[PDB]
């Protein structure tokens, strides 16, 4: 902390919910590529470890523009070819069922 | 003191408007520009124009990642005082489909 | 600027419904050792970053035996803001608490 | 001159390359090494 | 719901999952060897399979066994998917002792997340040794070694009446104990004290006072890293914290030649202290 | 049983208020027990 | 369905506050004044003169530059009034310290200046230079405006200093003085200067 | 005692820098850099199991640099034939020798 | 290359410098000529008993304009 | 020959509507090569390209034909062209900042990071800087953060930090509303030179260097010309030279330099007319917010020292301004205590003062000290130390001072005493605060032996008695501090010999 | 208190893999001042004083080309008391890769000491 530099802004209440399919606004990366590392062991993109996904191995960031000092690391999204379910909530939808 | 401002004290940026640690971003701009901090989810991107009898956009809605990709709206942002696993909280939720929305409002 | 017209309107109002007027406040006359040592932090944080002192440090260069020496003298401009359970609240000054 | 011991018959010994560790005397494989005229400081305490 | 969205019942299914970003899934590395992170392993088998029923339904776009094969993947898919989120709900091999224990196991133990890391975190600004006895010393204060002395700081704000005190810490610097190790300028980037003799220290300490003729950072001042002193305070914790009074503050008092924190037996009775070995931490 | 009793909340769209103290230190906002149960507030003296 | 989802979009970009032309002239009011509302600090120092730390901080910072939330830029400010958080005008307000910090955050109300040009709006300024790719001028003589080429009536003609700049004549044979008059077709908010992109077509 | 890594900055000179405690790093003239991650793990042959064979190495204070392949390998892959003496190779000058 | 570094300085809009909201309050009125110029004299008047001397400039050639000429 | 080249650029110039920008990627990188390899443009080809550009602007303002105005903007060593060139480029720039002002943001880098050039080299950098001031009035507010941006680090060479700052001085000139911000920059910035020059230096005893024939050093550098990856982990032998003999010519080369300017600046005519009187509000409100909070420092007083005493009027605006601070209820006391240091260093050091102003002071002093022992001889055999009357102590010794060097001044024809003197100190040193004891033990003994020769007051049997009856050091150590006490800087004390007295 | 540490560089090696790294400096790729606390074959000196961060004896690796010394890391300043130097008797014929070093760490009574 510094007592120099004040926030004015600050939390009071916490919302629980549920991501929809709006992931697409959100994440537009589309993460498809199997493949993690390559030879030369560079980040292949479409891949886990692309480079729209945060700052790595002394990269500037795809979207965020800046190296691994400053960026936060942005989220990217699987598409799942079908709607496989949560097993979080899945003994409340084999209620429902 | 013990828990929060002498272990992970971090200003973080949310958005005010979905309430989410993890969807803002700092912009790409121009080099003759400033960046600003805007959400991802909260902005529609500028292939989504639709029709004073007509709009047009005041030139700072607008904003854009280093992949090129402009973006209208998603400001409404300001910057509060969390410890960090509260993001690493938020991201390991996200992976089981729930979503936290953060209710910043003293703004 | 027709939403935060309104919402600001219902805000400072909810605002007042929760100030307890000074006739009608029913908490301690006392410092409970809390506000007394939330007072003294709060004081000596200010102090540290260039408040008007209203007492002479006669060579005292810590900032907490500062706000010590205010507290005696009933010259820290303060407010206590003591909240009742439902949100609803008392303001009392430092000047008018009895300290211990 | 760099030396070693044979750790079984106590026989000074030095080895360079192409060298296996080996006393030369016998064969013992394994040699300790010896300490030559270097200075160490200490406080008398 | 003042919102009055519909519960719809496509938040028990997921058409995406999202992938946590790259700061949070590093590669892990014992020893030297840097291995590949194990939230990415049970990632890209689903991966795979997005990948393998992605093939297989192109052989249903030219038109049995390919549904057997198919049939099979919708299986794994969910198999794969249930492995991300749990390890116990996907059971898939049930050969005994699974690694990846999956997001909601990190979440869930003694350990977990809230427990290990929210509800109890490791700090800075700390110190601990071995506690000895101390007839001499006051009975609310501690005595501390100068070895914790010159390493442990305050970020003192510098002012009209803390100058005199502030310019001696700089002059002294982090060798000489009372001292400083840092200043801090107003526009927040630090100034190390390692390295500079007492000329660059003696500069830096006659600029203190001096205004930066910034804006934006007038309202701030100058922080200097003072060591700690006789007039600072110390959180006190015997280990085993069963009651508020084995966590207490004392007064500190910084004793020379002594290589141990050092206590007066008037406190031994409320941290439940013998002194044979036992240690304390020092919360500064 | 941490995941247990999230699946409950979820499902429920529960809005914590973040006022107990489990609650408070997960969010970082100060402690409502003790020198936490008031404000202070500066009285300025200009109009 | 879409034509009341899509609210929350295309309201939020309409311009409520068009501007008049005055006079009957046709050069448009673009001054306005909006009273506003912020949510500002307050620093330690000026704890005994609030009023002067919040001019000294947050407003003189803001003037003449583009703002966001009134879609001008602010000319100055009047009539500055801090809100009590004591519900009771009087001298001593209150304002309520963080509980890190020692600074106070408070809500304020003040009436901006701000001067708001839109699409279709005329307005008047001195030729400060022209050549043959645009013209430069200089609002109120302060604010930049250039009217481009491509902006600029086919019938006109840049007459040539042979050495050394020279006038751009109209169709009518006359070399064009400062005081010109031309309608907006862009506003600009690229850096930190602001700049009109003007047009000279019907 | 200085070890590599990223360029620095503080108005001078771009160069390797030195590290304060360990994860916080300063300049050569005491100015300070921003947050050093410092990759440490505890050991709980147990904590798991070996799973598989993979050759990455930290040799650059951090991620992987060591064990990369074909870059180090072409001086390497003729020393055999000329380094060591007396090859047999001496047909004519046998006939001289 | 030297506007790339200290980027949060470079940012330079703290909760110190900028205010947290602003929100417009009713809708923006038009002033007049008539109104600007006895604004302008208040304005700049009050300030002229720092920073904002590199911006009252800006405000004395809108001033002169509105009265005179150039 | 020249005109083919002039259809390649034109037939160029339409291929961003062709939707390629394929050409201008090697027309565009031709033109920013360094201004030593030779495959860059010249002033043929170079006013081949420019108007097309001055012409056709249009589409060079898209987002693909951005690049090439870097190129042109970062077209190094741009200066350096023939006036058929120069003034063409020149001409370039005034309509591309005017055309799109969203780049007098980007051009306005390469202009302030070209004052490191001297006077004569930037007669064209300081032309397009006075211009744009006129043209985009909202530049003061930005071009303010190039100032500090590109103001040069301190241990960096000496032709920077006086040719830096000399093309500074140019921009105050012509540029009036960025004036109080020109000051604030040079005095913090000579502070970092000023304050590591003390603590370099030796004790009250002077230091001679031996040195008969000075270091020009005019030619003291080389002539004005201007990896693989990694490097492998290295080792030690950082070698930082110290400010031995540099920073002492670092503080010649820019104080002498800012007294020349002021030299100017103030004058019989500039007091009315010009801002005579608006430097030296400038600096006077930089005087006690800047220098005065500083500790252990010479050489930064010397030029308020010297702008002062250049007229009358600046006296009466100093000695009082100098009493403002010295003697207020509203301030600290430390503040007090080194003003009043100021205040009897000032008097005695001047030697362009006019007795007209001495016994202005040393009236208003005597008065303060005989209202203060009325008020507060009572408060003296109280409970409480003699540390409460630090002000009365620094103003007797802040009297005592000026009639050490000043005495010849209080006497007339006859001998006489203004304000009483030998009635005034024969009255205040017996007194119970007893003020030898609690000041400075070198200045109230060299009282002692000067007011017994004036035969003013007599105090040895005092200064006896209280040596044998006998936190506190940080103020005897502003009792120390004699603020004009003579100099280092061994070019810029040439032009102080005019105007300061020497120690006899 | 006496330790040994052993030092191995077949630790890594597979069976199959031949000979890597040489203890012993490589030539014309030279740190100095290695040469304060250890000796020509990159062995240490014995009755050598060390502490954290000193080497404790160098090698020649072929692969990245690089003279590499291995460093002791322990808080306690030890001194070198034995180096023996270990040959091979499977592998026979082959050169030095085995190293085992005895240190002493001497311990005056301490405030703390349990007698
Ligand atoms: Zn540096």
């Amino acid at each position: 902390m510094d007592i120099s530099k004040p926030v004015g802004s600050e939390i009071t209440s916490v919302d629980f919910g549920i991501l929809t399919a709006k992931i697409r606004n959100l994440s537009a990366k589309q993460i498809t590529n199997p493949t993690v590392l390559d030879n030369l062991g560079h980040p292949v993109s479409g891949g886990l470890y692309d480079l729209a996904l945060g700052a790595f191995l002394r990269n500037l960031c795809s979207t965020c523009g800046l190296d691994e000092k400053f960026c936060p690391g942005h989220q990217g999204h699987i598409e799942l070819p079908v709607p496989c379910y949560n097993p979080l909530f899945f003994n409340q939808l084999y209620i429902y069922l | 003191d013990r828990l929060l401002n002498s272990s992970d004290y971090t200003q973080a940026s949310v958005c005010r408007e979905c309430g989410s640690i993890l969807t803002t971003q700092q912009s790409v701009p121009r080099i003759g520009s400033i960046s600003t901090v805007c959400c991802r989810r909260c902005s529609m991107r500028f292939e989504d124009a639709k029709k004073g009898e007509k709009i047009f956009i005041d030139d700072s809605q607008i904003w854009e990642d280093g992949q090129g990709n402009k973006f209208v709206g998603g400001n409404e942002t300001t910057t509060v005082a969390i410890p960090f696993v509260l993001k690493y909280l938020d991201s390991e939720l996200s992976a089981m489909g729930i979503r936290l929305r953060y209710n910043v409002e003293p703004k | 600027p027709e939403d935060f017209q309104q919402h600001e309107q219902i805000r400072r109002k909810t605002l007042k419904e929760k100030a307890i007027p000074k006739d009608q406040r029913a908490t301690t006359p006392y410092m409970t050792k809390y506000e007394r040592a939330r007072i003294l932090g709060t004081r000596a944080l200010q102090i540290s970053m260039n408040a008007p002192v209203f007492v002479d440090l006669e060579g005292e260069t810590d900032p907490l035996r500062i706000a010590m020496k205010e507290l005696a003298e009933k010259k820290i401009p303060l407010v206590i803001r003591r909240y009742l359970p439902d949100g609803s609240f008392e303001d009392w000054s430092v000047e008018e608490l009895i300290v211990d | 001159t760099l030396k070693y011991i044979c750790a079984e018959c106590s026989s000074k010994l030095s080895l360079s390359r192409t060298d296996a560790v080996r006393c030369k005397d016998c064969g013992h494989r394994i040699l300790l090494k010896a300490r030559t005229k270097r200075l160490v400081q200490f406080e008398a305490r | 719901n003042l919102s009055r969205k519909l519960v719809k019942a496509d938040s028990f299914f997921m058409d995406v999952l999202v992938v946590p970003p790259t700061r949070f899934r590093l590669p892990s590395k014992l020893g030297e060897e840097v291995h590949e992170n194990s939230q990415n392993q049970l990632l890209s088998k689903v991966l795979t399979t997005s990948l393998l029923i992605r093939d297989l339904n192109d052989d249903l776009s030219k038109l049995r066994v390919i549904f057997s094969r198919l049939m099979n993947a919708f299986v794994t898919i969910q198999n794969d998917v249930n492995a991300f989120i749990d390890s116990t709900k996907a059971q898939g091999r049930t050969s005994g002792k699974v690694p990846i224990p999956g997001v909601k196991q990190a979440l869930e133990k003694k350990e977990g997340l809230f427990r290990k890391h929210m509800m109890g975190k490791r700090v800075n600004y700390a110190a601990r040794s071995v506690i000895s006895p101390d007839p001499n010393i006051e009975t609310n204060e501690i005595g501390v070694p100068p070895v914790f002395a010159v390493k442990l700081t305050y970020p003192e704000p510098v002012t009209a009446y803390n100058i005199a005190e502030l310019r001696q810490a700089v002059i002294n610097g982090p060798d000489k104990w009372p001292g400083a190790t840092q200043i801090q300028n107003e526009d927040g980037s630090l100034v190390s004290l390692i390295g500079m003799s007492v000329e660059q220290r003696k500069a830096l300490a006659n600029q203190l006072l001096t205004p930066s003729s910034n804006v934006s950072t007038h309202t701030l001042n100058k922080k200097v890293y003072r060591h700690i002193k006789n007039r600072d305070v110390v959180l006190m914790n015997r280990q085993p914290t069963l009651h508020k009074a084995s966590m207490m503050g004392h007064k500190v008092r910084v004793l020379p030649n002594e290589k141990t924190l050092r206590l007066h037996y008037a406190n031994t009775g409320a941290y439940n202290a013998d002194f044979d070995g036992d240690e304390m931490n020092m919360h500064f | 049983t941490t995941c247990q009793f999230l699946t409950k909340a979820v499902l429920d769209n529960e809005r914590e208020q973040l006022d107990s103290p489990s609650a408070r230190i997960v969010v970082g906002k100060l402690n409502n027990v003790g020198t936490g149960s008031f404000d202070v507030l500066a009285k300025v003296p200009n109009a | 369905n879409e034509n009341r989802e899509t609210a929350r979009f295309i309201k939020k970009h309409k311009k409520q506050v068009t501007n008049p032309i005055d006079e009957k002239n046709g050069t448009s009011n673009c001054i306005v004044r909006v009273p506003i509302a912020l949510y500002v600090s307050l620093a330690p120092m000026y704890l005994e003169n609030p009023l002067q730390g919040v001019m000294k901080q947050h407003l003189n910072p803001l003037v003449m530059k583009y703002n966001n939330k009134v879609g001008g830029v602010v000319l100055g400010y009047e009539g500055l009034k801090i809100l009590d958080a004591d519900p009771l005008d009087t001298s001593e307000k209150l304002i309520k310290i963080t509980p890190d910090t020692p600074f106070g955050f408070t809500w304020c109300h003040v009436n901006l200046y701000v001067w708001q040009p839109q699409v279709g709006d005329v307005l008047e300024g001195y030729i400060f230079i022209q050549s043959a790719s645009h013209i430069g001028l200089l609002i109120h003589d302060a604010f930049n405006a250039s009217i481009k080429k491509n902006n600029i009536p086919v019938d006109w003609t840049f007459v040539h200093n042979d050495v050394e700049l020279g006038h751009w004549v109209d169709s009518n044979g006359e070399p064009i003085d400062g005081k010109l008059r031309f309608t907006v077709r862009n506003v600009h908010t690229t850096g930190r200067v602001v700049s009109v992109d003007g047009t000279l077509i019907s | 005692t200085f070890i590599r890594g990223p360029i620095c900055g503080t108005d001078n000179c771009p160069s390797r820098l030195w590290r304060i405690i360990d994860g916080r790093r300063t300049c050569q003239y005491g100015h300070v850099m921003e947050g050093d991650v410092e990759f440490n793990d505890d050991e709980d042959l147990g904590a798991g199991v070996i799973t598989r064979r993979l050759n990455l190495t930290t040799n650059a204070t951090g991620s992987f640099q060591s064990s990369q392949l074909t870059n180090s390998q072409l001086l390497q892959q003729q020393q055999r034939q000329s380094h060591k003496k007396f090859k047999k190779l001496i047909g004519h000058e046998a006939k001289l020798l | 290359m030297m506007k790339g570094s200290r980027r949060t300085g470079n940012n330079t809009a703290t909760t110190l410098n900028t205010p947290v909201v602003i929100h417009a309050t009713q809708l923006p009125q038009h002033v007049s000529t008539d109104e600007v110029l006895q604004f302008l004299e208040s304005f700049i008047d009050e300030k002229e008993n720092t920073n904002l001397s590199s911006s009252i400039s800006q405000l004395k050639r809108i001033q002169r304009d509105f009265k005179g000429l150039p | 020959s020249a005109a083919m080249y002039s259809r390649f650029v034109k037939s160029a110039l339409d291929d961003l509507d062709k939707n390629d920008s394929t050409q201008i990627g090697i027309i565009a990188n031709q033109v920013a090569l360094p201004s030593k390899n030779p495959e860059r443009i010249n002033d043929k080809n170079l006013n081949i390209l420019l108007d097309i550009l001055s012409s056709n602007i249009n589409r060079i303002e898209s987002s693909r034909g951005t690049f090439l105005i870097q190129s042109i903007i970062n077209f190094e060593k741009w200066w350096e062209l023939p006036p058929h060139t120069l003034s063409k480029y020149i001409y370039f720039i005034k309509i591309l900042c005017s055309s799109i002002p969203k780049w007098w943001q980007d051009v306005s880098m390469i202009l302030v990071s070209c004052f490191i050039l001297p006077i004569k080299q930037t007669v064209c950098h300081h032309d397009m800087l006075k211009y744009f001031l006129r043209m985009i009035p909202s530049s003061m507010g930005f071009i303010d953060t190039y100032l500090a941006k590109f103001f040069p680090n301190k241990n960096d060479t000496r032709r920077k930090l006086v040719n830096y700052t000399s093309n500074l001085l140019k921009l105050r000139g012509y540029c009036s509303e960025l004036g109080f911000q020109i000051w604030s920059l040079l005095i913090e910035k000579i502070i970092s030179i000023d304050v590591e020059l003390q603590n370099e230096l030796d004790e009250l005893d002077d230091d001679v260097d031996d040195d008969d024939l000075e270091e020009v050093d005019l030619e003291d550098d080389d002539d004005l010309d201007d990896i693989e990856g990694m490097d492998g982990t290295e080792e030690y032998n950082v070698e930082l030279t110290q400010g031995i003999k540099e920073l002492s010519t670092k503080l010649d080369s820019i104080l002498t330099l800012v007294s020349t300017h002021v030299e100017e600046q103030v004058t019989p005519e500039s007091l009315e007319s010009g801002e005579g009187v608006g430097v030296f509000n400038t600096l006077t409100t930089l005087f006690k917010t800047h220098v005065l909070p500083t500790y252990y420092t010479r050489s930064i007083q010397y030029i308020m020292f010297h702008v002062s005493q250049q007229q009358l009027e600046l006296m009466d605006s100093f000695l009082v301004t100098l009493i403002d601070i010295s003697f207020a209820v509203n301030e600290a006391a430390e503040k007090k205590i080194k003003s009043l240091q100021y205040l009897g260093s000032y008097i005695a050091r001047a030697k362009k003062l006019s007795r007209t102003q001495i016994i202005f002071v040393a009236s208003y002093l005597t008065s303060w000290l005989n209202r203060y022992v009325i008020e507060r001889e009572e408060e003296v055999d109280q409970r409480g130390g003699m540390e409460r009357f630090k002000h009365f102590y620094a103003a007797f010794q802040a009297l005592c001072y000026i009639f050490c060097f000043r005495h010849n001044i209080f006497r007339d024809t006859d001998g006489n005493w203004e304000c009483e003197l030998d009635k005034f100190f024969q009255r205040m040193v017996i007194s119970k605060f007893n003020p030898l004891k609690f000041c400075n033990e070198n200045v109230m003994l060299m009282f002692a032996r000067i007011a017994q020769q004036e035969s003013v007051a007599y105090c040895f049997s005092i200064i006896e008695n209280n040596n044998n009856e006998r936190t506190r050091q940080q103020f005897i150590d502003l009792q120390s501090y004699f603020p004009y006490d003579p100099l280092f800087l061994k070019n810029y004390k040439i032009l102080m010999k005019e105007y300061y007295i020497e120690w006899s | 208190m006496y330790k040994t540490e052993k030092v191995d560089l077949a630790l890594n090696r597979n069976r199959g893999d031949p000979i890597t790294q040489h203890f012993g400096f490589g030539n014309d790729e030279w740190p100095k001042e290695w040469l304060e606390k250890l000796d020509e074959d990159g062995l240490p000196y014995i009755g050598t004083y060390v502490e954290e961060g000193d080497p404790i004896c160098a090698y020649f690796d072929d692969t990245l080309n690089k003279t590499k010394i291995k460093t002791y890391h322990s808080s306690e300043p030890a001194y070198i008391e034995e180096v023996n130097l270990i040959g091979d008797e499977s592998n026979k014929f082959q050169e030095l890769q085995t190293v085992s070093i005895k240190y002493r760490i001497r311990r005056t009574p301490q405030i703390g000491d349990k007698f």
